[PDB]
RNA sequence: AUUGGGCGUAAAGCAAGCGCAGGCGGAUUGAAAAGUCUGGUGUUAAAGGCAGCUGCUUAACAGUUGUAUGCAUUGGAAAC
RNA sequence: GGCGAAGGCGAAAACUUAGGCCAUUACUGACGCUUAGGCUUGAAAGUGUGGGGAGCAAAUAGGAUUAGAUACCCUAGUAGUCCACACCGUAAACGAUAGAUACUAGCUGUCGGGGCGAUCCCCUCGGUAGUGAAGUUAACACAUUAAGUAUCUCGCCUGG
RNA sequence: GGUGCAUGGUUGUCGUCAGCUCGUGUCGUGAGAUGUUGGGUUAAGUCCCGCAACGAGCGCAACCCUUAUCGUUAGUUACA
């Protein structure tokens, strides 16, 4: 298979009634249901383009962030597909400037190489209020730059699990002359993203399909196996 | 247009 | 590659026991060749501000194309309280100069050029109303483009 | 403030309305050509400026060719 | 919330009467809009011709406070407050937002009406409000009922 | 000898007061804001949880002294 439209089965479908007019070509006049539903050939074109543009870019050693602020479910996923093929992710949001410049990236990063290779001697030597710090500024660490670590420079790409939801992400992403690839919804403002992805991120089911198809362009960028988008096989993961 | 180098 | 000053003012928000006064200082820069930029700043002292509007206008480059050393089209930019008004001029004709407008047209390396103001003075406002009139600039290769006709007529 | 401005709060929308004169005003197709544009014709003096030149050593100056609309009038034009 | 051009209109009943909204497959034929002067209306107060006056309360009287209270706190109380006619026409007489004219994201509503029906919900055409894109603005802000877009017109402003 | 409106240094003051700021970045055309915001948190901007903010400095704490408990070096010119 290569996305096959018959698996394809709650992508169709957002919040009801708060659409906009830059999503008229993406939805059809509305009665039937009033939960603003897509279009199939046209998500269908728009993912095969967005699939083969990251894997283009992916051969050439290509960095790519990801948006791991919603919820849990997706949020582990995406720590998974983040640390099984080692680049950068967030686990928490950014707090403005996270994605401006490199030296509060630089010092930050330094600081958790001391930490790490200074604490492994330290639990009860020194003070137990130094191990209780070090352990906080540790969890610090893990909730923002654990997740990037490798930096030689700001990723080239990057995704949004959810622009409206991630409204300063994008605003220092339309900054930058960065591409942007970014999943849309029908709240949603496929104007300023680079790459339209109309697809739900409400239900678990459609973030977890568009996750394994990023995962899956990434992975045979670097000569990794494909679980899915190749696999003929209906992807089978439930919602927990 | 994609395929950024 | 300039780094021509604009304009000195004093600067002061107000706390118990006095005045938190400091000076604002604005810059303007160009290669004289089609890339130009700009940058405002505050602070305590000099260097701090300097330093601030310079890496500020390297930050905001933005350029333009060689026009026979003018401008060929009538263009009105309206902006910062005020319309700026420029239209080119023949080749020994000369340049005039209004002090930030003709600081910023030395950015951009004119030789002849006609320029009118209208309304309020007030230095970055020009930088605005120049701005606004150099950045909407037209092309005759992109009318083409944009037309079937790729000759003017 | 035709070129070339505004009136929510900086100055100003009348308290509102019935509206004469006046200005503006749907489409179609007909005459005619009033406005209008355009081609000839009479006239728009001298002088000034503009361009070319002549005279004074040099310009100021003087003289010299064109240079000034517009009005009437002959012929086209019927888009408004 | 509705109806009003505006001032404004809220006990019941009757009488006379204006205007509006909806489709008009019914109709004339551009007969349309503006509006200088011109005309009509128009809060409060007030003046004549009288009424009536339960309270109110200017003005005034007295008491209490207060250094000064000549106001305010209180007790009385004139004109006036309401009726019929004659006039004064002005006010933060405001949406501080002229008339009329079509066109331009959306959403939350609400009211009247035609489809339709237990209601309720729906669509529709108008009205009435909030959120709010682009845009327009010095800002606030405005935003399909615009300060957007433009258009015909009158009135108006040239610093204090 | 005057001139603390020519001064330095020194001291009082709010005040053992918790705020003072700055760098980077962003928003706002600007004076600015953002941090320094909010919920807990105690005396503290002392600290924590989220937030267009991330950091850094200053007062802020710890590293000074004494008291109260014990071990130990010493025991007289104290003790007996």
């Amino acid at each position: 298979s290569l996305a096959k439209l018959g698996e394809m089965r709650t992508h169709v479908g957002m919040v009801k009634r708060y659409w906009n007019p830059k999503m008229g070509f993406f939805i059809e006049p509305e009665r039937k249901h009033n939960n603003d539903h897509f279009v199939l050939e046209l998500q269908r074109q728009s993912l095969q383009t967005a699939y083969n543009y990251v894997k283009e870019v992916a051969q050439n050693n290509g960095q790519i962030l990801f948006v791991g602020t919603k919820n849990d479910y997706v949020k582990k996923l995406v720590n998974n597909i983040a640390k099984r093929v080692d680049v950068a992710f967030i686990t928490q949001r950014w707090l403005g400037g996270t994605l401006t410049n490199f030296k509060t990236l630089s010092i930050s990063i330094n600081k958790l190489n001391k930490l790490v290779e200074k604490q492994a001697e330290n639990a009860a030597d020194l003070t137990k209020k130094e191990n209780l710090m070090l352990s906080r500024e540790i969890e610090r660490l893990e909730k923002f730059f654990g997740g990037v670590k490798s930096l030689k420079r700001l990723p080239n790409l990057l995704i949004v699990d959810d622009p409206v939801y991630e409204k300063n992400a994008v605003a220092e992403a339309n900054i930058l002359r960065i591409p942007v690839v970014a999943l849309c919804n029908t709240n949603t403002n496929p104007e300023l993203v680079d790459f339209i992805i109309p697809a739900n991120n409400h239900q678990p089911q459609s973030t977890c399909l568009l996750m394994n198809l990023l995962a899956d362009a990434v992975a045979e960028a670097k000569a990794m196996p494909t679980m899915f988008a190749y696999k003929p096989d209906e992807e089978i993961q439930i919602e927990i | 247009m994609g395929n950024f180098d | 590659f300039e780094e021509r000053i604009v304009k000195l003012k004093r600067i002061s928000k107000t706390t118990k026991g006095g005045r938190n006064m400091r000076f604002s200082v604005l810059v303007v820069v160009g290669n004289r060749k089609g890339k130009i930029g700009y940058g405002i700043a505050k602070a305590l002292e000099v260097p701090n501000a300097i330093k601030k509007a310079i890496k500020a206008a390297h930050n905001s480059l933005h350029t333009i194309e060689i026009h026979k050393g003018s401008i060929y089209h009538e263009v009105i930019g309206r902006s910062g309280a005020s319309r700026v008004l420029l239209k080119p001029a023949p080749q020994g004709t000369g340049i005039i100069a209004g002090g930030a407008i003709r600081a910023i047209i030395e950015l951009a390396g004119y030789s002849d050029i006609y320029t009118k103001n209208l309304g309020r003075n007030t230095p970055i406002n020009m930088i605005h109303a120049t701005m606004d009139g150099i950045l909407k600039q037209l092309s005759p290769r992109r009318v083409a483009i944009l037309r079937n006709k790729n000759l003017n007529e």
